[PDB]
Protein backbone atom coordinates (compact mmCIF):
# COMPACT_ATOMS: atom_id res chain seq x y z
CA UNK A 1 0.00 0.00 0.00
CA UNK A 2 2.83 2.49 0.75
CA UNK A 3 4.99 2.82 -2.05
CA UNK A 4 6.47 5.92 -3.28
CA UNK A 5 23.12 15.36 -6.59
CA UNK A 6 23.72 18.84 -4.75
CA UNK A 7 24.74 17.34 -1.47
CA UNK A 8 21.61 15.24 -0.56
CA UNK A 9 22.69 11.66 1.06
CA UNK A 10 19.96 8.89 2.11
CA UNK A 11 21.49 6.88 5.05
CA UNK A 12 20.19 3.15 4.95
CA UNK A 13 18.51 2.25 8.02
CA UNK A 14 20.59 0.52 10.83
CA UNK A 15 17.78 -2.27 11.00
CA UNK A 16 16.62 -3.78 7.28
CA UNK A 17 12.65 -4.54 6.74
CA UNK A 18 13.74 -8.13 7.06
CA UNK A 19 14.73 -7.79 10.81
CA UNK A 20 11.93 -5.37 12.08
CA UNK A 21 9.86 -8.44 10.62
CA UNK A 22 11.68 -10.57 12.49
CA UNK B 1 24.57 13.69 -30.56
CA UNK B 2 22.68 14.35 -27.45
CA UNK B 3 24.73 13.08 -23.96
CA UNK B 4 24.14 12.80 -20.92
CA UNK B 5 25.92 14.72 -17.52
CA UNK B 6 25.97 13.09 -14.70
CA UNK B 7 27.61 14.18 -11.34
CA UNK B 8 30.73 11.45 -10.69
CA UNK B 9 30.15 9.60 -7.42
CA UNK B 10 30.69 11.39 -4.07
CA UNK B 11 30.20 10.71 -0.38
CA UNK B 12 30.56 11.04 2.97
CA UNK B 13 33.49 9.43 4.73
CA UNK B 14 33.52 7.89 8.17
CA UNK B 15 35.91 6.32 10.33
CA UNK B 16 34.78 3.28 12.40
CA UNK B 17 37.29 3.15 15.14
CA UNK B 18 37.31 1.75 18.95
CA UNK B 19 38.86 3.56 21.67
CA UNK B 20 42.09 4.79 21.18
CA UNK B 21 43.52 3.13 24.29
CA UNK B 22 42.47 -0.44 23.50
CA UNK B 23 43.61 0.40 19.43
CA UNK B 24 44.85 2.55 17.12
CA UNK B 25 43.26 0.65 14.29
CA UNK B 26 40.58 2.17 12.29
CA UNK B 27 38.18 1.37 9.48
CA UNK B 28 36.86 3.82 6.61
CA UNK B 29 33.41 3.88 5.12
CA UNK B 30 32.73 5.52 2.02
CA UNK B 31 29.14 6.40 1.85
CA UNK B 32 26.74 5.18 -1.40
CA UNK B 33 30.48 4.86 -3.31
CA UNK B 34 31.44 1.42 -4.92
CA UNK B 35 35.08 0.04 -4.00
CA UNK B 36 35.79 0.47 -7.14
CA UNK B 37 35.51 4.08 -7.64
CA UNK B 38 37.69 4.54 -4.08
CA UNK B 39 41.26 4.91 -5.44
C1 LIG C 1 41.78 3.31 28.15
O1 LIG C 1 41.65 1.93 28.42
C2 LIG C 1 42.51 1.58 29.50
C3 LIG C 1 42.50 0.08 29.70
O2 LIG C 1 41.77 -0.24 30.86
C4 LIG C 1 42.17 2.35 30.80
O3 LIG C 1 43.16 2.17 31.79
C5 LIG C 1 42.07 3.85 30.55
O4 LIG C 1 41.52 4.54 31.64
C6 LIG C 1 41.17 4.04 29.35
N1 LIG C 1 40.93 5.43 29.03
C7 LIG C 1 39.71 5.93 28.74
C8 LIG C 1 39.66 7.40 28.43
O5 LIG C 1 38.69 5.24 28.72
C1 LIG D 1 30.70 -1.32 -9.10
O1 LIG D 1 31.28 -1.03 -10.36
C2 LIG D 1 30.89 -1.67 -11.55
C3 LIG D 1 31.39 -0.73 -12.62
O2 LIG D 1 31.09 0.58 -12.22
C4 LIG D 1 29.38 -1.85 -11.61
O3 LIG D 1 29.00 -2.66 -12.70
C5 LIG D 1 28.93 -2.55 -10.34
O4 LIG D 1 27.56 -2.86 -10.36
C6 LIG D 1 29.21 -1.66 -9.14
N1 LIG D 1 28.84 -2.40 -7.96
C7 LIG D 1 27.72 -2.23 -7.23
C8 LIG D 1 27.60 -3.16 -6.05
O5 LIG D 1 26.87 -1.40 -7.49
Amino acid sequence: KVTLFNGLTVLPPLLTDEMIAQ
Amino acid sequence: EILDITPCSFGGVSVITPGTNTSNQVAVLYQDVNCTEVP
